RNA sequence: AAAUUGUUGAAAGGGAAGGGCAUUUGAUCAGACAUGGUGUUUUGUAUU
RNA sequence: AUACUGCCAGCUGGGACUGAGGACUGCGACGUAAGUCAAGGAUGCUGGCAUAAUGGUUAUAUGCCGCCCGUCUUGAAACAC
RNA sequence: CCUGAAAAUGGAUGGCGCUCAAGCGUGUUACCUAUACUCUACCGUCAGGGUUGAUAUGAUGCCCUGACGAGUAGGCAGGCGUGGAGGUCAGUGACGAAGCCUAGACCGUAAGGUCGGGUCGAACGGCCUCUAGUGCAGAUCUUGGUGGUAGUAGCAAAUAUU
RNA sequence: UUGGCGGAAAGGCCUUGGGUGCUUGCUGGCGAAUUGCAAUGUCAUUUUGCGUGGGGAUAAAUCAUUUGUAUACGACUUAGA
């Protein structure tokens, strides 16, 4: 959502032009923040290898106003609120590795091919 | 046949040469043209500087910096041929045209290498003698082709050490020739010779 | 010594088209060496293998392969004609294909 | 198993999409055909979708049979499974979705009693 | 039920196809191939090697042998499709080949149940090869050259079109 | 439920996208070799 | 004798696609008779895996093709609605 | 062949390009391929027929043969689907009905049907018939909801705030 | 390494030297099989690893501040341990 905004030089950090400081935003994600840290605490978790795992905000149910435009005319004046949710977990490594075994199914002839081949080896 | 085939541009008429260049390289054959600059084309100097003429003039009105590029360079000419006759805005036409390499005069790589020709596309074979041709350098200078004299310069320094190459190969064979006659008439030589070699 | 070669290198092309429509099932193969319909009678009637790699390995082995063979002769300039179990991907054209000597008849 | 029967590979396996099912949400993939004067699908032209005909029926020594050659039949119980006992090499056992858990067990014993295949015998049970 | 009995009677018998006129006669080997010439076998673990052809074995395949002293071949049978018959020839005079057949070639096919999931020759075989080849180099001795040419495996180079080129 | 959205994730991207014929590659899946066969060296031979 | 033309119920060879179909049958061919056949539609032998291998679905990629549907209209992709 | 022979965006033997042609006139002859022709399989339609031997096939059953297959407006036929009603399945179901989701499967040329997996908690279906307020992509259709535009136009008259 | 040549895209071409292999120039000896009648029957690129270790000299840019030779915002031109 960045259509016609402007352009700044503290967009360079990440790579592109158009970056702004939605302070409302900023202090409800934070306040959200706050609480996460709060609810891990209380969970007995680390603190300090908490990292935000999820963070999702979608659309709300509008706030309806009225807005008066020219000629008698009546337009929707409507508010977009946020549903925010997030979870901040543990930090970890690698999850899991050693893919299975992948079981090889060889003809006759690739057996054989393999067998000669173990023989010509010394 | 060839991992990679290289003709010299020299002799050669451009739409004959482009035309059998384009086919090998749709039917997945490498092929890098030297002596663009020494191409010919049949017809008369004027005619071909005329027709360059009027693709110069065909260019788009309302942004010449989007409309036509008239490439000055004669392998940029053999090129434009080239990439006529391949369909050129499908996947297979961009792999024939990364297939093909063309350069004017004969760079390090090519020219301690083999270089093949085209009976095809040869104007000696192919022009009846008399009629008029033009060299593609002397058409791409015309048309403000800015290289004609490095690249002639160059290629001469590359022909004196071709010629020096060709005295030291020359004296080699025939040494060996001399050594064989020497050690010939032998009863291998003979055998192989009733045989059929 | 250095060469093993048993087939006859040749390269798929296209496939049997019109001027505006092509026709999957039917390939077109030019035989290396092969110049005239005369040396594409003594090439007819024999198995060809087009032979590639994948990234994958599914039976044992990295390389899978299509078989296929020339039938009959296209043209006046060697090109032939060749039916495949599975049609050639269209990515192949102008692609490595290997005629092999077999079904034999010399 | 039999013999080899007709119907092997293509004859159309391709579901038979309505035009401009992919371009709107409001038109269903459900075969509509186009009733349209200047429609380049009911006018035939090339590159466009085919259309359903009896040209594409399958052969009827084998219409209706599935890949195991067996024609389905919808069950919910064992009476259905008496009536399809003497016919188990060309009919084929399924049941119903509606079937409680035991009921669906006590068919899927009694079809493996009288050697019916079933379509479905493993639904509702653990591995 | 939804029915008590179907009025219509579906066949249950397999219906057992009638008797075809195709009979079978015996194979036409082509005349490039009489006992004694040297094949050169296509495919298989022994592709594009040299081989001398002894006997058309009655399962429409070919008899054929290295000699195993020679290159390696032992006394196997091929295709006459997967061979390619040169105009080099050997008399098989002095040997016997009407002991081999089908059941001197029989199989045992290994079972299913045994899978090999992580990794032998008959003396009377091996006795026998030893006799046939023995023979087989006894003559091959007089020709020069041939048993080099036989010990040498077959390979296409580049120029050579078999069309064109003449074995 | 859909339109329309944010996020497990997967693939595509040189001035559209979507589609048909045909393969390839990746992902995923049904069908099929206890089927009505050897009368006794393996057995869990009234169960075969 | 031989450019040629015509005929052969003349003789050989190399390829390709197809294999539809049944409880006695028909029309025929073959040594002085047993019966066999290429005669009213494919059989014989031998291999590889007892599986995503063949395939179905699906998403890309590639070759060719493919204008946005409904309507009025002689004519619509329409710079017609 | 050349002169006659001049129009406006840059430009079109389709393009590249072609000069004893890849041009023009005329002749051999090979070769390419249409949903056309020939043959084969399958689907449907039509037509002509066979069939009363068992105490097995509503003879609307089974079988044989041949020809045919474009389609707007339109006609007819055979079928799919929906809400209700009379019968029957002594049909399915709180051990889970209806409904909804599902680049999972099977069947039918198709309308669609059946099933696998999730959510769900109270009714519902097949077959023979009866019946209609029975099938949507459009009507600047009705009602409701939701987008791109778009965090965009803009929130600048009335002197002014610290 | 000694001696060179090659800047067109040199990235390759030569050369006196020492150690080892192989040699089918000629003659030998032993082995191959059963991949079962064929299955491509698998052989020579760009990178990554809490790697296998031998050499290795241990930096910038951006934001923030500032400048005005610049400037709608970006950007530009400077300064700043």
């Amino acid at each position: 959502f960045n259509s016609s905004i402007g352009r700044t030089a503290q967009g360079k950090e990440f790579g592109v032009t158009k970056a702004r400081w939605p302070a409302k935003s900023v202090k409800f994600v934070q306040g959200l923040l706050q609480n996460a840290a709060a609810n891990a605490e209380a969970k007995g978790l680390d603190a300090t290898k908490l990292y935000v795992s999820h963070i999702q905000v979608n659309q709300a149910p509008k706030q309806r106003r009225r807005t008066y435009r020219a000629h008698g005319r009546i337009n929707k004046y409507e508010s977009s609120p946020s549903h925010i949710e997030l979870v901040v977990t543990e930090k970890e490594e690698a999850v899991a590795k050693a893919a299975e075994k992948k079981v090889v199914r060889l003809t006759s002839r690739q057996r054989g091919r393999i067998a000669a081949q173990k023989r010509i080896a010394a | 046949v060839e991992p990679v085939v290289v003709i010299d541009g020299k002799g050669h008429l451009v739409g004959r040469l482009a035309s059998v260049v384009a086919k090998q390289l749709l039917n997945g054959q490498k092929i890098v043209v030297v002596r663009a600059e020494e191409l010919n084309i049949s017809g008369e100097f004027f005619r071909n500087k005329l027709k360059y003429h009027d693709f110069l003039r065909k260019a788009t009105a309302f942004n010449k910096t989007r409309g036509p590029f008239h490439f000055r360079a004669p392998s940029r000419i053999f090129y434009k041929a080239l990439r006529g006759m391949v369909s050129h805005k499908t996947a297979r036409g961009k792999a024939a045209l990364e297939r093909l390499k063309v350069f004017e005069g004969i760079p390090p790589p090519y020219d301690k290498k083999k270089r093949v020709v085209v009976p095809q596309a040869l104007r000696v074979l192919r022009l009846k003698p008399g009629r008029k041709y033009t060299t593609l350098g002397k058409l791409s200078t015309s048309v403000g082709w800015k290289y004609e004299d490095v690249v002639a310069k160059l290629e001469a320094k590359r022909k004196v050490s071709s010629a020096e190459y060709y005295a030291k190969k020359r004296a080699f064979t025939k040494k060996v020739a001399s050594a064989n006659a020497t050690a010939a008439e032998s009863d291998v030589a003979k055998q192989l010779a009733a045989l059929g070699y | 010594a250095e060469s093993h070669r048993l087939y006859v290198k040749g390269k798929h092309l296209s496939y049997q088209r019109s001027k505006r429509v092509n026709n999957p099932n039917v390939s077109l193969i030019k035989i290396e060496g092969v110049a005239t319909p005369q040396d594409a009678q003594f090439y007819l009637g024999k198995r060809i293998a087009y032979v590639y790699r994948a990234s994958k390995e599914v039976r044992g082995s990295k390389i899978r392969v299509m078989w296929g063979k020339v039938t009959r002769t296209h043209g006046n300039s060697g090109v032939v004609r060749a039916t495949f179990r599975n049609n050639l991907p269209a990515k192949t054209f102008g692609a490595s294909v290997r005629i092999f000597l077999y079904p034999s008849n010399i | 198993a039999s013999l080899p029967h007709p119907k092997i590979v293509k004859k159309h396996t391709k579901k038979f999409k309505r035009h401009h099912s992919d371009r709107y949400h409001r038109v269903a993939e459900n075969w509509r055909k186009q009733k349209g004067i200047d429609s380049v699908v009911r006018r035939r032209f090339r590159g466009n979708i085919s259309q359903p005909k009896i040209g594409y029926g399958s052969n009827k020594k084998t219409k209706f049979l599935s890949p195991s050659g067996h024609k389905t039949f919808l069950v919910a119980n064992v009476k259905d499974l008496e009536t399809l006992t003497m016919h188990t090499k060309t009919y084929a056992a399924e049941i119903a979705h509606n079937i409680s858990a035991k009921n669906r067990v006590v068919i899927l014993a009694r079809a493996k009693a009288l050697g019916i295949k079933v379509t479905n015998p493993k639904g509702r049970l653990a591995l | 039920t939804a029915q008590q009995a179907p009025k219509w009677y579906p066949s249950e018998d397999v219906a057992a196809p009638k008797k075809t006129r195709k009979a079978v006669r015996p194979q036409k080997l082509r005349a490039s191939l009489v006992p004694g010439t040297v094949l050169i076998l296509l495919a298989g673990r022994f592709r594009g090697k040299r081989v001398v052809y002894l006997k058309h074995l009655e399962d429409n395949t070919l008899l054929v042998t290295g000699p195993f002293k020679v290159n390696g071949v032992p006394l196997r049978r091929v295709n006459a499709r997967y061979v390619i018959a040169t105009s080099t020839k050997v008399s098989v005079e002095g040997v016997n080949v009407e002991k081999f057949n089908v059941e001197y070639f029989a199989k045992e096919k290994l079972t299913k149940k045994e899978k090999k999931e992580a990794n032998e020759i008959k003396t009377e075989r091996v006795e026998d090869q030893k006799v046939v080849d023995k023979a087989l180099l006894a003559e091959i001795k007089k020709t020069p050259l041939l048993k080099q040419y036989l010990s040498a495996s077959f390979s296409l180079k580049n120029g050579d079109k078999p069309h064109l080129l003449k074995f």
